[PDB]
RNA sequence: GACGGAGCCAGCGAGACCUUGGCCGAGAGGUCUUGGAAACUCCGUCGUGCUGGGGAUAGAGCAUUGUAAUUAUUGCUCUUCAACGAGGAAUUCCUAGUAAGCGCAAGUCAUCAGCUUGCGUUGAUUACGUCCCUGCCCUUUGUACACACCG
């Protein structure tokens, strides 16, 4: 099963590596939980991810 | 002075007509 | 002019290098940039708040800046001119990007929805015209030739209905629950209107 | 004649215009 | 009311160019089969049998549009590209097209030149634009 | 004034012991020494 | 300079400012009589403003902007000539 | 909005001839276009080519940036030149520089400034770019000195003046970064170099390019306006041409 | 109740054929396919697969690369038709693009009677990974939903532009049996191959 | 006289005179049939406008279309764009101003091209 | 035979040395000819 | 995509020679007179075969231009039918009418002779976020007129 999760806020000053930025995602199924997580493309708020993974927690890629 | 000027890193062959010249002040 | 309303002290001036004249005025929602419009210049000063120096000027304009406003939430600036046109300009952040909207005729007043989504503009014509700030798309459009009242002035040799010398609204505002527009202008009418459906809900003498 | 071309201000008016 | 441009271009010149080889009075010259219509191109029309009652269909419809029209306005007409030249068409075969149509009487020879659209040609283009409505 | 009437498109109006009262005030319950900020003192 | 200003100033100088006077210069109207009776009649727009007043004296940022109001029936003369009159724009 | 163009550029025309007579007059300061923001606001420039150039000519119009400091490219894919102009001074830009190339050999450089002029042109000769040196590295893109040799004319001054005012004012005085264009018979070399204040002397340092630069062509007006009124024209099939100079 | 909003037959002097009216009536691709109903299978996929907006012709003039974002406003189509032409030689020619699409459209409904605008958007929310890497070796992240139809417009397109490289299938055929396979989810499409292979390599540097 | 109107349409060189007349619905382009229009894969761009705002509008009228210049796409622009000025001005003139209030409406809605010319003036992106 | 026009120079070393010395000078003293802020 | 038919849309440009038109030739090209664009659309043939892609070399002819030679020069017709099947190590550039494809016009004091410029036509993908790597810089007397934050 595959979790979707929408876009809360697009972290600034990360300074993760270059194309990945990190963001804050809450969980449809759930509002309340909020997982921080590494993307690849372009994103904003309101944007919902599939997040196949659900446990992992984002660490700084640098 | 000789080592900073690459056009006299190194230039490509061709861009300088120097010996062509001096042959000619020779000549 | 910055003015302190605490201790009513004018605690900074602004000016331009050649003393340009302005007739329109912008602040950042944050309070700290500010940007002026003038008749004579085309361009649009930005200065910073803090320090009282030239930041950049906004350039683009073909035509005298009539009116500028910054967009409550967004912090967007929108810029309106007698060049047919309007210009929205993401100051902030690392790249800055300008977006015109070319509009039907001049643009006189500028009022921004406290959403800061949409932009309602009213020209020559006598049209509120509601543009859709994200995607620079009309939304909107009313007709204000009708409604507004002129009066023969005494010495006009020619009848008020063949006047044209006002009727077009030269200031506009946004209700703050965001479904009604007061305009008003050079005229004998001040005419409340409704953006959601785009009538006129009353009009004042 | 082509500066003259350049600055035509394209809305000049005269009373021949009507024929 | 009907007229030659009411109808599609290709919709006409293919139905009056069969009425043409059904009619069997286009003279044809001998050296259609041999012949490319223009040194551009590298193999004969591959239509045979009715391609120059397909090229008097195509020029009648063009002396229909422009009221004068000559040999060398169908030989760039007809052009193409081959650095590019653009060689114009082959001068041989428009002539005896021209002179094909006005032997039937589609055409007949101008004013200050060309060839008009002879009326009886004009009604009769206008038939076959009928018929291809019809 | 004058030639700003000439080049107003628009209505300009003209231009205007015993102690005095003034009557425009630049507020009247506000104290002079509340005005001055804790780096000017 | 404060110098010249003793000898530039001049009756000639306020009157080339005049209306009328900027609308012959600009060949809108063929004569300053003309130019009157067309400012009069209300068929002359400064930016925004319609100006019935033929004393009215424009300022150097501002004559750019004179022109026809847009429902001027002089203005429809002048796009059918040249074959330009648009009717959307209502000119 | 073409009724203030057209009498701007009346107005920059008396201009000019009012100060033509002055000069005269004093005959028997910073000219009057950049006098206005001579040391007040930094320049803009906006560096382009020809129609689908070259290869090496977008090379070299890269090089030409890295030359200014406030540079900035602008690929001229379709652009027309009324369009050119008119999109430049609405974005504010102060000067525009063209270039061109024959085989991918740069050829010509006009430099024009707006909003009205003037308009100077450059044949180019001896050009010897960056990328042709290897492993040659990365500019320093600080304020550069500047130097002028032997312009000494009144038209030597006037082409100074023009590309005096394409750098930003207020350079460092340890600015390590200095550009000079040494007139030598009208054949302008320009290079770039960076230095060392050693204990007993200065030792400078190429980092290019080398280009020998002629001016020919001087208009009052914009690179658009070929109508403009020219300043200075370079007469070539003069008899004195041979031995002729003039900055 | 009825409301009615003609009272005269309306007949032009000039003839229109009635297919044009039926267009009338409702608004449909090519005039043969309508996008009432269609709808993004994914939720992930929607605002980003713009399908609501009817069109006759793909070709629209619009302006998308203004800001960051007009992209996801633009017709699906739209953008299969702008990817479709590369190659360079291909370059510039959207009509191209439209017929080959037309025909593509066409093949997909002889093939298969569901909506051909159905498929292809199955297949574009089908073929957008959930998951890749980026390198550092490779660390796993997720991929977000602009990025995901890129890709699937890419992937599809350059797969069926190979496909037909050098083939006797003409580059429609292939690019519909590239589509249909992709809805199915069958492995047999290219890009459902290359969609698996990037989340399994996700999966293996997690 | 016949009441009669005129609008122009432009796109990049391709420039378009639309003559709207009273009539019984003959609308031509350089005088041939808007069915007949080139390319017609395009064609329907044409009619977008015809098929927007329905045909009875048409079947009171008549509209004559000449395009010069630009190529073929901007001939198409210009036409369709050129002919939806011609409806709306035709209707403030000789019908009330609310049928062109709609009329507006709906062209703006669906796209705004169709009454405004799209003159993508260059912009450096580039500040400066 | 004539020429009509200058021959166009040749960038020879002394006309290099020449010119890198002039640079060391000005630099020496400080002397450019740079725009200053007014 | 190659080829045959048919449909067609521009903007720059003016120091006898150009020409609209008729008559010859398959073409090139001739003769007799008047005035001073492609790409691209439709319908068709062919077909994964170095094939109807590629036209280098070669042979035989039909003409033009000069000049006085059997001299070359520029085109057309047929036949002949090569390398080339997407390109290594490396490397350069590029963000909207932009990359890219397409054709046209003028040689207007530098440079250019199928080279230069200008003009018009079709027309995109992706990014429009970051200092994580690289490189280039600025600050480490708030000095800055309130509030706020800082020390």
């Amino acid at each position: 099963p595959v979790t979707l999760a929408k876009v809360i806020k697009v972290l600034g000053r990360t300074g993760s590596r270059g194309g990945v930025t990190q963001v804050r995602v809450e969980f449809l199924e759930d509002t309340s939980r909020t997982i921080v997580r590494n993307v690849k493309g372009p994103v904003r708020e309101n944007d919902i991810l599939v997040l196949m993974e659900s446990e992992r927690e984002a660490r700084r890629l640098r | 002075r000789e080592e900073f000027n690459p056009f006299e890193a190194v230039g490509k062959p061709g861009i300088s007509k120097q010996i062509g010249e001096e042959q000619r002040k020779r000549a | 002019r910055a003015w302190d309303l605490i201790r009513y002290r004018n605690f900074r001036t602004f000016t331009g290098t050649e003393r340009i004249q302005f007739n329109c005025l912008a602040v950042d929602p944050s309070g700290e940039v500010v940007c002026a419009g003038s008749l004579d210049n085309f361009d649009i000063h930005v200065w910073s708040v803090q320090t009282g120096q030239l930041l950049d000027a906004l350039s683009g304009h073909e035509g005298p800046v009539s009116c500028l406003s910054f967009s409550q939430e967004n912090s967007v600036l929108a810029s309106a001119s007698w060049d047919k046109t309007i210009r929205i300009w993401s100051i902030f952040g690392r790249s800055q990007q300008v977006e015109p909207i070319e509009v039907y005729s001049d643009v006189l007043a500028l009022s921004m929805r406290p959403d800061g989504k949409e932009v309602a503009v009213s020209t020559l014509k006598g049209q509120i015209s509601i543009f859709n700030i994200e995607d620079a798309k009309q939304v909107g459009n009313i007709d204000c030739r009708k409604d507004i009242i002129s009066g023969r002035f005494n010495q006009d040799r020619f009848t008020a209905k063949n006047s044209e010398r006002s009727k077009f609204f030269t200031t506009i505002h946004y209700s703050f629950d965001g479904m009604a527009i007061v305009a008003g202008g050079n005229n004998n009418s001040i005419c409340l209107y409704d953006v959601p459906n785009e009538v006129l809900l009353k009009r004042f003498i | 004649l082509r500066e003259k071309a350049k600055e035509r201000n394209p809305d000049e008016y005269y009373h021949a215009m009507h024929s | 009311g009907v007229s030659v441009r009411d109808v599609a271009a290709q919709d006409f010149i293919n139905a009056y160019a069969s009425f043409l080889q059904r009619q069997g009075k286009l003279e044809v010259p001998g050296y259609v089969d041999i012949v490319k219509t223009s040194s551009g191109n590298e193999m004969p029309p591959q239509d045979a049998e009715g391609w120059f009652y397909k090229r008097a269909a195509s020029v009648a419809r063009h002396i229909y549009m422009r009221k004068q029209v000559g040999v060398g306005k169908l030989n760039k007409l007809y052009g193409g590209a081959k650095p590019y030249k653009h060689i114009d068409a082959s001068g041989s075969i428009n002539r005896k097209v021209l002179q094909a149509l006005e032997k039937i009487g589609i055409v007949e020879i101008s004013p200050k030149g060309g060839r008009r659209i002879s009326e009886n040609g004009q009604r009769d283009l206008d038939r076959i634009a009928a018929q291809t409505l019809e | 004034y004058k030639l700003d009437v000439l080049s107003s498109v628009h209505f300009v109006p003209k231009p205007a012991e015993t102690p005095t009262i003034s009557m425009e005030d630049a507020p009247l319950y506000m104290s002079n020494a509340s005005s001055l900020a804790p780096q000017e003192i | 300079k404060i110098s010249d200003l003793e000898n530039k100033v001049t009756v000639s100088a306020i009157c080339r400012r005049r209306l009328p006077v900027i609308m012959h210069r600009l060949k809108m109207a063929e004569t300053i009589q003309d130019a009157v009776k067309f400012i009069e009649q209300g068929h002359v727009r400064v930016g925004p403003n319609l100006i019935n007043d033929p004393a009215y004296l424009v300022t150097r940022n501002m004559e750019d902007y004179v022109t026809w109001v847009d429902n001027s029936k002089i203005k429809k003369t002048l796009l059918r000539y040249r074959n330009q009159i648009d009717d959307f724009d209502f000119s | 909005m073409l009724r203030r163009q057209a009498r701007e550029r009346r107005e920059y025309l008396y201009r000019k001839a009012q100060e033509l007579q002055d000069s005269q007059l004093q005959q028997k300061q910073v000219d009057d276009e950049y006098a206005a923001t001579s040391g007040i606001m930094d320049p803009r420039i906006i560096v382009t080519t020809s129609r689908d150039p070259s290869t090496r000519l977008s090379q070299f119009a890269k090089e030409i940036k890295l030359l200014f400091p406030n540079a900035v490219r602008l690929n001229r894919g379709n652009y027309v030149m009324p369009n050119l102009v008119d999109a430049c001074k609405k974005s504010g830009t102060t000067d525009l520089v063209v270039l061109h190339e024959h085989r991918g050999v740069p050829t010509s450089l006009t430099i024009s400034h707006f909003p009205h002029g003037p308009t100077a042109q450059f044949s180019l000769h001896n050009v010897v770019m960056r990328h042709d040196i290897i492993n040659a590295g990365n500019q320093s893109e600080v304020n550069p000195h500047l130097i002028f040799d032997n312009f000494t004319t009144a038209l030597g001054k006037r082409v100074v003046c023009i590309l005096k005012h394409l750098f930003n004012a207020g350079p460092k005085k340890d600015s390590e970064r200095v550009i000079t264009f040494a007139n030598r018979g009208d054949f302008i070399s320009v290079r770039q170099h960076v230095y060392v204040r050693t204990r007993e002397g200065v030792e400078i340092a190429e980092v290019g390019p080398r280009f020998e630069m002629r001016l020919f062509e001087l208009r009052l007006g914009t690179l658009e306006n070929k109508d403009a009124d020219v300043e200075w024209q370079l007469r070539r099939f003069i008899r004195t041409a041979n031995k002729k100079d003039y900055l | 109740f009825e409301v009615v909003e003609e009272f005269t037959p309306v007949v032009l002097a000039t003839p229109i054929p009635e297919e044009v009216q039926q267009a009338q009536t409702e608004i449909k691709l090519f005039n043969k396919w309508s996008f009432e109903e269609v709808e993004v299978k994914d939720a992930s996929l929607v605002d980003y697969v713009q399908v609501r907006q009817p069109i006759f012709v793909a070709h629209t003039a619009g302006r998308y690369a203004n800001k960051r974002f007009r992209k996801a406003q633009c017709p699906i189509i739209e953008r299969l038709t702008n990817s479709l032409m590369m190659n360079g030689r291909n370059n510039g020619k959207k009509l191209k693009a439209v017929r080959i699409i037309k025909h593509t459209l066409d093949i997909i409904n002889v093939l298969t009677d569901q909506n051909p605008i159905q498929v292809v958007v199955d297949a574009i929310t089908n073929t957008g990974p959930r998951e890749d890497t980026t390198r550092v070796r490779r660390q796993a992240v997720d991929v977000s939903p602009l990025r995901r139809v890129n890709q699937a417009i890419a992937l599809l397109t350059i797969g069926a532009r190979e496909a037909a490289f050098r083939n006797i299938k003409t580059i429609a055929e292939t690019l519909a049996e590239e589509l249909i396979n992709a809805a199915k989810g069958s492995s047999t499409s290219y890009a459902i191959k290359k969609k698996d292979e990037l989340e399994r390599v996700a999966k293996s540097n997690r | 006289a016949v009441p009669s109107v005129q609008t122009f349409g432009k796109k990049k060189s391709a420039t378009a005179v639309a003559h709207v007349k009273a009539g019984k619905g003959l609308i031509k382009v350089n005088g041939s049939p808007i069915t007949l229009v080139e390319p017609e894969i395009l064609r329907f761009k044409v009619y977008e406008p015809l098929l927007l705002v329905g045909l009875d509008k048409f079947s009171n009228i008549d509209i004559r279309v000449r395009v010069t210049g630009g190529g073929h796409v901007s001939q198409v622009y210009a036409i369709r764009q050129a002919i939806a000025k011609g409806l709306v001005a035709y209707h403030q003139k000789y019908v009330d101003e609310q049928s062109k209030n709609e009329l507006k409406k709906a062209f703006t809605s669906y796209d705004r091209t169709l009454l405004i010319a799209d003159s993508r003036r260059p912009e450096p992106k580039k500040f400066g | 035979f004539d020429r009509t026009a200058k021959p166009v120079p040749v960038i020879t070393s002394e006309v290099t040395e020449s010119l890198e010395d002039m640079i060391r000078r000005r630099i020496q003293d400080s002397n450019f000819d740079d725009l200053q802020r007014r």
